[PDB]
């Protein structure tokens, strides 16, 4: 972080770090670009979501997850979109 | 109310709040639960001043009246707000859970 900073200019500094750190050793940036069929994982990610919450995470995760964000989480993730609200 | 609906009072002091809970109550007929929000080792006399009016079946000072917070429980240990009954309706009928020995019968035999 620049010596003068707010937190969410450091935080945007954390997280462009992990990912061209990420980038640097050779890793797909979106699930697709993994090898995912992505039909079938908008079919199944509705239950792969609700068995999400409850394994045991619970969790000293500080904010509760709801079912709703775990699926735009994962769709994002898998398109390598930035879940942002 | 059974639904995301609550209505508050006004209370105007300790003992106030301590009348309008015993009223309160005795209009559901069954004493089963009861709550206290407050300071917890300035008063005692507070404490049991509460639980001395109040019957319910069970009493729990700054403790939602549920089951689940972080990780086991909370509270993590008791018994469900249901399989709470009384062979009784009538009033101030304290709810006792139910067990095995309420659904058996017994033998001795003398020698």
């Amino acid at each position: 972080s620049q010596p003068g900073d707010r937190t969410a200019q450091k935080i945007e500094r954390l997280l462009t770090w992990l990912d061209e750190l990420k980038v640097n050793l050779d890793i797909p940036k979106s699930i697709q670009a993994a090898g995912v069929a992505e039909a079938d994982f908008l079919a199944k990610v509705d239950e792969l979501a609700v068995e999400a919450f409850d394994d045991q995470c619970t969790g000293a995760n500080p904010r509760y997850p709801l079912i709703a964000e775990l699926k735009e989480v994962l769709l994002a993730s898998y398109y390598g979109k930035p879940f942002v609200e | 109310k059974l639904s995301p609906t609550l209505g508050l009072f006004r209370a105007d002091n300790f003992e106030d709040a301590v009348a309008q809970a015993v009223t309160m109550v005795e209009i559901g007929g069954i004493g089963h639960t009861s709550g206290l929000y407050t300071n917890q080792d300035v008063n005692a006399d507070r404490i049991r001043y509460f639980g001395d009016k109040l019957k319910t079946a069970r009493i729990l000072v700054n403790i939602p009246t549920t089951h689940g917070g972080i990780g086991d429980l909370y509270n993590f240990n008791v018994a469900p707000s249901l399989t709470l009954g009384c062979g009784s309706w009538g009033g101030n009928s304290i709810s006792e859970n139910v067990g095995p020995k309420h659904l058996i019968n017994k033998k001795t035999v003398a020698k």
